C-alpha cells in the first residue's frame, strides 16, 4: 500500500524465527530501535504489527 | 499511644526500607527498571547507557 494508506497486519499464535531477517542481506536497513536485532529470536512478544 | 517513642523508630526504620525497595521500581530515564530485560532486550553499546 501507500504512505498514507499504510497496510497494517496483525501478527498473532505463530512462533517467529527473526534470524532469518538478520541473515538476509536483501535488506538495505534494518534498524531495531527498542531491541537489539539478536535478540529477537530470545522474547516473546504479542500484538505484533506490520 | 502509651509506647509510641518506640513504635515512631520502628515505623521509621521500617518505612526508610520500604522506601529503598521502592526505588528499585523506578527507571530513572531508562527504557525499563529491570536490569534482565535492558540485557535480554538490547545490545551492549546501549545497554551500557
Amino acid at each position: 500500500a501507500s504512505v498514507y494508506a499504510w497496510n497494517r497486519k496483525r501478527i498473532s499464535n505463530c512462533v517467529a524465527d527473526y534470524s532469518v531477517l538478520y541473515n538476509s542481506a536483501s535488506f538495505s536497513t534494518f534498524k531495531c530501535y527498542g531491541v537489539s536485532p539478536t535478540k529477537l529470536n530470545d522474547l516473546c512478544f504479542t500484538n505484533v504489527y506490520a | 499511644s502509651a509506647l509510641g517513642k518506640l513504635q515512631d523508630v520502628v515505623n521509621q526504620n521500617a518505612q526508610a526500607l520500604n522506601t529503598l525497595v521502592k526505588q528499585l521500581s523506578s527507571n530513572f530515564g531508562a527504557i525499563s527498571s529491570v536490569l534482565n530485560d535492558i540485557l535480554s532486550r538490547l545490545d551492549p553499546p546501549e545497554a551500557e547507557v
